[PDB]
């Protein structure tokens, strides 16, 4: 037994959590009341009560009650025990300083007490999965505060992130670049591996592949949940690759700071479409090397790979996979760094992707998620850093953070750390 | 963040405030008895932001009505929705302010202030999570202006961490009831620069010009001007009182709108422009609604937005329309009019769409702009002030109340610094 | 340390606003008392 605790912070984190847990229940045959009329690996994510009910090993946190109030009134209100749904009264008002200091300091001890109660039910706790936005005050500020405290209380215990990188099409605050840089600086030394999800990449996939004119968070989250499920399937089912949280780090992270893999998923097919030919292993593998299927907008052809993991799911045969990888190498450069072998770590998980009934995604016989650590991801940091610099040169909005007890020096420190991170991606790709 | 405590001060403040309450009650489906008779769950979702729920099905405005003169209060009670207000929330003096800021701020106002704070404390302590305060007042008078700013300072003292918001009506010679309005306005602007978090600059110069020039009303009345005020107030508060993602509370609005502490004076805009009688009207598409953002003709502050640059903009679209069309039209306007938006504040235009249109219209648009062009409004007040102050005209009305000349010099200088500050950011470049 | 730091940094600026606001109470009482003392003395004049 190797349990994983999921922490959902702020609106983005909570809403993505709702999509993930809905999907896990469909995959494991768990009803919204926690009942299942039944491999056994699902126990890493769900504990069991005396009444035979299955409860997510998760904590939902928000500084405002609105979002979580929807979970406690919704379809899955019986799935979670009330104590694992934590809300404050006053939000962080899109201010990292409010989330981290002012408001966060009041609820931190309560959140850690709930996490401790979940950890006490674990015989072999692997670690934590933290879901949050970069842009919101709770998602940014509270997450970095929580990450710091988790390192103290859970000495050398694995912590992985699912971070929502901001997009202007769906952005709610002008200050999102500030919050993003402040949270990245503070969390960097506390996270083992972080999977960024660029809201624009997801918005564009929904528009292009799912024919949704104006994608909503519901559309975005369903797609996000599919990628999260692909990453976590080998923890929740008896898988062969990324079998434990330590294996994510081992396979994808060559240096402590360069811990940001790029996720690419395929196929993304519309449900409200005429019956079509099922995609082959070659077709879905080819789709992994297309920038249009990426979870973060960036150009891998302008970067270098340091690790590549291919996670197949469903009706997939090793012979089909190897043939597909061989053809790719003949047509594409697929450039790796000098100190790394040009290769792939491949995993096949026998369960085909499950989709939400009445959802936008079509049911497929086979899917694949590629997790690659490429230097091209630095392009996402550069875009964020430039927006930060534009405002910071004029000290625009800085007073909001200073007023909450933050020092201007923390902004300089956070930005210098980001400059060092960009420099690290550049230095790593050199030869 | 939930409850907003509303305060109405002076003749103008109470007139505009009463209209705000009848407009929003109609939108939320609340009748003059406090009973909800609407047919949409959206109307009640965020009802608690402005209304307290009393025993049973009744909703009561979280509003405090203030004046140094009793007459205005009687007129409010007699009104259409006059019965909806909490009886204990009417706080009035007997000795007016006589259109003298000094009487409102130091003499008569100071005598009544504690009775008002007692009522605001009652409303505030009832709150689960008080966002802050919303004050409606004029700057040209004595009560709204002098006592209103005194209240802001006294409230700021007791609730220093809450958001202070105002709807401040600027005086104009075009619709003037007193020769001393430039003095009262300047003294008040000095107070607002220091004590509020956000101020909606509602200009009577602009309202008169809209009524006369656009609505073709030969002789505009306060009723005609107030119809534009209430349409604007309904529009700018849409995000606070209906479920939404953007600017859902007073603090998130301030965080998105205020880059520098003193630059918190907003230029409101509204489309389509309508007259009280005009229940016609057959018009207004998405490209049409969007075009009126740069239209000086649609501004509630007498400034040309094309004479400055937008630091930040919030745009609220109301009615049944395409969100895709709104997003396209809004992006087009920013790309075409690049030069009127500061380059050093990326993605500084935020848009929200609310399905519920205001009364009488099927489609509407409200604009909230933090523009450097607002300096034109402050310059106008400073020049009117100086014409009088140079000759120390009517100064005896103020010094007679115990005021010193220095306060006048200080208020004027602070307002001119504000103008200079807007000019500084207008000229700033992303040379970075 | 880096949190009660914020807590204490929060307070200086609140205490500060309360000073900047006790100073605004000062003036008012001064200008209202000065608004009597003068009228008190115009009659001190007038009688004699
Ligand atoms: N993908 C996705 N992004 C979301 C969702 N909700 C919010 N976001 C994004 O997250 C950012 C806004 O932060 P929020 O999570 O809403 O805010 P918060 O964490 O609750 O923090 P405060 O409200 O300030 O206390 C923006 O970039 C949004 O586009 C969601 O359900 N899905
Ligand atoms: N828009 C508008 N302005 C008004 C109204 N009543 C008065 N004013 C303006 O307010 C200023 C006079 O202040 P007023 O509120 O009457 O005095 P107070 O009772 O001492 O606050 C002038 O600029 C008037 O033009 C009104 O109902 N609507
Ligand atoms: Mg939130």
């Amino acid at each position: 037994m190797r349990e994983c605790i999921s922490i959902h912070v702020g609106q983005a984190g909570v809403q993505i959590g709702n999509a993930c847990w809905e999907l896990y229940c469909l995959e494991h045959g768990i009803q919204p009341d926690g009942q299942m009329p039944s491999d056994d690996s699902f126990n890493t994510f769900f504990s069991e009560t005396g009444a035979g009910k299955h409860v997510p090993r998760a904590v939902f946190v928000d500084l405002e009650p609105t979002v979580i109030d929807e979970v406690r009134t919704g379809t899955y209100r019986q799935l979670f025990h009330p104590e694992q749904l934590i809300t404050g009264k006053e939000d962080a008002a899109n201010n990292y300083a409010r989330g981290h200091y002012t408001i966060g300091k009041e609820i931190i001890d309560l959140v850690l007490d709930r996490i401790r109660k979940l950890a006490d039910q674990c015989t072999g706790l692997q670690g934590f999965l933290v879901f949050h936005s970069f842009g919101g005050g709770t998602g940014s500020g509270f997450t970095s505060l929580l990450m710091e405290r988790l390192s103290v209380d859970y000495g050398k215990k694995s912590k992985l992130e699912f971070s929502i990188y901001p997009a202007p099409q769906v952005s709610t605050a002008v200050v999102e670049p500030y919050n993003s840089i402040l949270t990245t600086h503070t969390t960097l030394e506390h996270s083992d591996c972080a999977f960024m999800v660029d809201n624009e990449a997801i918005y564009d996939i929904c528009r292009r592949n799912l024919d949704i004119e104006r994608p909503t968070y519901t559309n975005l989250n369903r797609l996000i949940s599919q990628i999260v499920s692909s990453i976590t399937a080998s923890l929740r089912f008896d898988g062969a690759l990324n079998v434990d949280l330590t294996e994510f780090q081992t396979n994808l992270v060559p240096y402590p700071r360069i811990h940001f893999p790029l996720a690419t998923y395929a196929p993304v097919i519309s449900a409200e479409k005429a019956y079509h030919e099922q995609l082959s292993v070659a077709e879905i593998t080819n789709a992994c090397f297309e920038p249009a299927n990426q979870m973060v907008k960036c150009d891998p052809r302008h970067g270098k790979y340091m690790a590549c993991c291919l996670l197949y799911r469903g009706d997939v045969v090793p012979k089909d996979v190897n043939a597909a990888i061989a053809t790719i190498k003949t047509k594409r450069s697929i450039q790796f760094v000098d100190w790394c072998p040009t290769g792939f770590k491949v995993g096949i998980n026998y369960q085909p992707p499950t989709v939400v009934p009445g959802g936008d995604l079509a049911k497929v016989q086979r899917a694949v998620c590629m997790l690659s650590n490429t230097t091209a991801i630095a392009e996402a940091w550069a875009r964020l850093d430039h927006k930060f610099d534009l405002m910071y040169a004029k000290r625009a909005f800085v007073h909001w953070y200073v007023g909450e007890g933050m020092e201007e020096g923390e902004f300089s420190e956070a930005r210098e750390d980001m400059a060092a991170l960009e420099k690290d991606y550049e230095e790593v790709g050199v030869d | 963040m939930r409850e907003i405590v509303h305060i109405q001060a002076g003749q103008c403040g109470n007139q505009i405030g009463a209209k705000f309450w009848e407009v929003i009650s109609d939108e939320h489906g609340i009748d003059p008895t406090g009973s909800y008779h609407g047919d949409s769950d959206l109307q009640l979702e965020r009802i608690n932001v402005y209304y307290n729920e009393a025993t049973g099905n009744k909703y009561v405005p979280r509003a405090i009505l203030v004046d140094l003169e009793p007459g205005t209060m009687d007129s409010v009670r007699s009104g259409p929705f006059g019965q909806i207000f909490r009886p204990d929330n009417f706080v009035f003096g007997q000795s007016g302010a006589g259109n003298n800021w000094a009487k409102g701020h130091y003499t008569e106002g100071a005598e009544l202030v504690d009775s008002v704070l007692d009522v605001v404390r009652k409303e505030s302590e009832s709150c689960d999570c008080l966002q802050g305060f919303q004050l409606t007042h004029s700057l040209g008078g004595g009560t709204g202006s002098g006592m209103g700013t005194l209240l802001i300072s006294k409230i700021r003292e007791e609730y220093p961490d809450r958001i202070m918001n105002t709807f401040s009506v600027m005086p104009s010679p075009k619709v003037s009831d007193t020769v001393v309005e430039p003095y009262n306005a300047t003294l008040s602007v000095h107070q607002l620069v220091e004590n509020t978090d956000e101020t909606y600059s509602i200009d009577n110069e602009a309202l008169y010009d809209i009524c006369f020039r656009t609505l073709k009303l030969t002789t505009p009345t306060y009723g005609d001007l107030n119809h534009l005020v209430s349409a604007t107030m309904s529009g700018v508060t849409t995000c606070l009182r209906f479920p939404g993602q953007l600017n859902a509370d007073l603090r998130k609005l301030a965080v998105n709108m205020v880059p520098f502490p003193r630059l918190h004076f907003f230029m409101p805009g509204f489309a389509p422009l309508t007259s009280r009688g005009s229940q016609q009207y057959r018009a207004l598409t998405v490209p049409e609604l969007t075009q009126q953002m740069f239209d000086s003709k649609n501004m509630m502050a007498a400034c040309d937005p094309r004479h400055g640059r937008y630091l930040t903009v919030a745009a609220i679209f109301r009615g049944r329309m395409s969100m895709k069309e709104v997003d396209e039209q809004m992006l087009n306007v920013q790309n075409k009019n690049s030069s009127y938006f500061v380059e050093w504040i990326p993605n500084n235009v935020k848009t929200a769409v609310c399905d519920i249109p205001p009364r009488g219209l099927k489609m509407s648009a409200t604009f909230i702009g933090n523009s450097t062009a607002i300096q034109e409004l402050f310059k106008r007040i400073s020049e009117q002030f100086t014409a009088m102050f140079r000759r120390k005209a009517f100064l005896h009305w103020y010094t007679g109340e115990g005021m010193d000349e220095m306060e006048f010099t200080e208020a004027e200088s602070n307002m001119n610094d504000l103008v200079s500050e807007y000019q500084q950011y207008q000229d700033a470049t992303a040379d970075e | 340390k880096k949190l009660e730091a914020a807590e204490e940094r929060r307070k200086y600026q609140e205490a500060e606003l309360l000073k900047h606001l006790a100073e605004k109470r000062e003036h008012e009482r001064e200008v209202i008392q000065r608004a009597i003392e003068e009228n008190n003395n115009w009659i001190k004049m007038a009688k004699e």
